């Protein structure tokens, strides 16, 4: 539900400031894709909460610099939690489908992706799989497309 | 019965280091503000024999949980000052 989803990004928001040391608002609210006033009342919530006997030592604390977020006592948040098996399933399945599509992927990137989500999950080949282990039907318009739309530079097609 | 030795007893060398460290906490404490030095005794308990909430040090001083919060992460952040820690340094 809406609590479960909320409580999910208050556990992973540690790990996500100890990645960044100086994340600003604007990049957090960016990443979380939530309004100011949620994300403030999100960092107020777990700001006082943390580790059992509830001491100011013991307990998570930051330190606000200006508009910057660190992280000074993580409470045993050092890892973000793991995936379920339906977000997996379902990010495997949206690289899947979009790594036959020319032009909008580069396929290596895709497989790559794969690859290293599945050994990050340890999938097996019980899950969704591709049809072609390598397409090598690319006659490499879709790379100069891609390159022409990144660079803005002319692109001559027949 | 007379080769077994009391673990309970007092080390008569504690004591007098806990005293001592007492006395040095509270000289320590002495230069910071009444406010700062008022939450950090009744947030760890300093006072007379336990600790308290924070929840319930903001209704007692009547301000916001946030700023009592705040108010604690900037009192140790300030203590963690080697001028301030390197005389606690060797009781620990």
């Amino acid at each position: 539900s809406q609590v479960s989803t909320r409580l999910v990004r208050l556990l992973n928001m540690v790990p996500y400031f100890q990645a960044n040391p100086k994340v600003t608002r604007a990049e957090a609210a960016a990443a979380l894709g939530v309004t100011g006033k949620q994300l403030d009342a999100d960092l107020d919530q777990l700001w006082m909460c943390g580790l059992p006997g509830y001491s100011p030592g013991d307990l998570i604390d930051f330190d606000f610099v200006g508009d910057t977020i660190e992280v000074t006592f993580s409470a045993g948040v050092d890892h973000p939690l793991r995936l379920t098996s339906t977000e997996a399933t379902g990010i495997l399945v949206a690289l899947r489908a979009l790594v036959d599509v020319p032009g909008m992927v580069d396929p290596e990137a895709a497989r790559s992706a794969i690859a290293k989500i599945e050994s990050a999950v340890g999938s097996q080949r019980a899950v969704v799989e591709g049809i072609t282990e390598d397409t090598s039907a690319e006659p490499g318009a879709a790379a100069t497309v891609r390159t022409a739309v990144r660079e803005n530079r002319a692109l001559t097609l027949e | 019965g007379d080769f077994i030795e009391d673990s309970e007893a007092v080390v008569a060398v504690d004591a007098v280091s806990f005293t001592l460290l007492q006395d040095q906490l509270q000289s320590v404490l002495e230069t910071l503000s009444e406010r700062e030095a008022g939450v950090v005794r009744l947030r760890f308990g300093l006072t007379d024999g336990q600790p308290r909430t924070l929840d319930e040090i903001g209704q007692v001083y009547g301000v916001t949980r946030e700023r009592i919060r705040q108010i604690e992460s900037k009192t140790m952040s300030k203590l963690r000052h080697p001028s301030r820690s390197q005389v606690l340094r060797d009781y620990l």
